[PDB]
């Protein structure tokens, strides 16, 4: 193979390699424990001794959900000066089913940040996670929805590097990594801003090259395919590809539906290239409406090719960046995801693909309300994954022809790391990822002559030392 | 060492954790809902 050769340029994949614990500084000043209160917690407990051993000094900072963006600040401002905060809030936590991003973990983190913004504070923030990242897919994530919060996380420190400390996975039940490890990682001189403590030690998220020796193994689009936001270019060239590879029935899905600007070109395109296209104004977000959705699909051709595309954003900046903000900002992405998952947890697809960006890959100012949402959809492929069920979370870089990902975000890094993508490619691309089943590729075209003092610039970091050609 | 292998031994700790990451494992091909996928593994993890 020579054409794949760009794929493998293109791929890459997020894998977390044991980095150390950090180098263990004698803290000073005091170190919040924020958290809830409904519940007693020995989670409390576990990182109370750490500190207190530290160095510094522990207090409680309870925190509601929604209670004010500036509650925590004065909080802060009475306690006086802080080296850091250790947010156990996102620990043993289980998710709101009413929306993945209405996450009360996420919301608090975010009216954190914003406490320590408006409180001319300065102190690193460190969010405990209770398995909420995989360090492989021999690991279950517990909640995809806590991996919203790691998003968000990498997102925010491009914007308050002195503020944001990082993120520190433990695992689900067991406190002792944190008794172990917390008080060398959250004064760690190593640098990550990832971390996953384990029985086997510490592991940092890394950008991995991902191998594509073209396997043999073909996957085809045979069946309906269920084009989430068909209409928007992101479901639109996928579904153009898929037509043009032989799909028997198309099935694009959008509110707008029929009342899209493009959908009548779009439709009389695939039927040209494929056959059996339709267009649907059907709402993704309600449960009982792509049940009756899937319902409604013949019984002719089964459904094996849900490719969820829907995805709904107009800021991502942190300074209003609200949890319930975020649940309304990006709800057809989590909950249509969510709904199709638990719909097709009794179909057999051979295909789900998750449409999610590198908000949640790397951090990128303006697409802080996209990360959560594209985190999700990672972390839900890695679990459908990990359950006997068929996944895939491809992160597209910037869609060169879609706009919903194309913003004033897309051309800014256009200039400074990632580029425009042809289409001709990333479809193969995603051929190439459903070959071997991959659980979450992320295809982008990032530059790292120009990635290098934009991202590693405010805060140097390990996350891009895998990448052989990341030294420049 | 073994001396360090009593205290794993004595009060009862599994070693099973995971599949390495250090090696440049696949780790995504070696894992697929079929289970006679050629280039799949069974176990999610063991001692490492």
């Amino acid at each position: 193979s020579t054409e794949v050769d760009e794929v493998s340029a293109l791929r890459y994949r997020i894998e977390w390699r044991p980095t150390g614990a950090g180098e263990p500084a004698r803290l000073d000043g005091t170190w919040l424990v924020a958290k809830y209160a409904g519940t007693a917690d020995e989670t409390s407990t576990a990182a109370r001794e750490a500190l207190e051993s530290a160095g510094a000094r522990v207090r409680e900072l309870v925190v509601d959900a929604r209670c004010g963006r500036d509650e925590l600040a004065e909080r802060l401002r009475s306690v006086g000066e802080v080296a850091g905060v250790l947010s156990l809030l996102a620990v043993d936590e289980a998710e709101p089913e009413e929306a993945p991003l209405a996450l009360a973990s996420l919301a608090d983190t975010l009216s954190l940040v914003q406490a320590m913004v408006s409180a001319e504070l300065g102190c690193p923030l460190w969010t405990v996670t209770e398995s909420a990242v995989a360090t492989g897919p021999f690991e279950r994530v517990r909640n995809a929805a806590h991996g919203a919060l790691w998003g968000v996380g990498r997102v925010i420190a491009l914007e308050n590097p002195a503020v944001w400390g990082g993120l520190v996975d433990v695992p689900a039940g067991s406190v002792a990594e944190l008794a172990r490890h917390l008080a060398a990682v959250v004064s760690g001189g190593a640098g990550e801003d990832q971390l996953a403590l384990r029985a086997d030690g510490v592991y940092g998220r890394r950008w991995v090259r991902a191998a594509a020796p073209a396997t043999d193994d073909e996957w085809k689009p045979t069946g309906t395919v269920l084009v989430t936001g068909g209409t928007g270019g992101v479901g639109g060239q996928i579904a153009r590809w898929l037509a043009r590879r032989g799909a028997p029935h198309l099935l694009l899905v959008s509110r707008s539906g029929p009342d899209a600007d493009g959908a009548g070109e779009l439709v009389a395109e695939l039927e040209a290239l494929g056959a059996r296209t339709t267009v649907a104004a059907c709402d993704v977000t309600d449960r009982e409406s792509v049940r009756e959705l899937l319902g409604g699909i013949g019984d002719d051709v089964p459904l094996s090719a849900v490719f969820h595309a829907a995805a709904t954003l107009d800021d991502g900046t942190v300074d209003t960046l609200t949890g319930e903000r975020i649940e309304r900002a990006s709800r057809a992405k989590v909950l249509g995801a969510r709904n199709l998952h638990e719909l097709t947890r009794e179909l057999d697809l051979t295909a789900f693909v998750l449409f999610s960006s590198f908000a949640s890959a790397f951090g990128a100012p303006g697409l802080g309300g996209y990360a959560p949402g594209n985190a999700y959809l990672d972390g839900l492929a890695q679990q459908r994954r990990s359950d006997g069920l068929p996944a895939t979370a491809v992160a597209w870089g910037t869609w060169a022809g879609s706009g919903m990902a194309e913003g004033p975000v897309a051309d800014r890094f256009r200039r400074h790391g990632v580029i425009e993508m042809p289409p001709e490619t990333a479809c193969r691309a995603l051929q190439n990822a459903l070959d071997r089943a991959e659980v979450c590729p992320i295809v982008i075209d990032v530059r790292w002559d120009r990635f290098l003092l934009a991202y590693t610039a405010q805060r140097p970091t390990r996350l891009f030392d895998e990448i052989d050609d990341a030294r420049r | 060492t073994p001396e360090e292998f009593w205290e794993l031994l004595s009060e009862g700790r599994d070693a099973v954790a995971g599949l390495p990451t250090d090696r440049g494992w696949d780790l995504d091909s070696l894992f697929h809902p079929d289970p006679t996928r050629s280039g799949t593994a069974h176990q999610r993890g063991g001692g490492f």
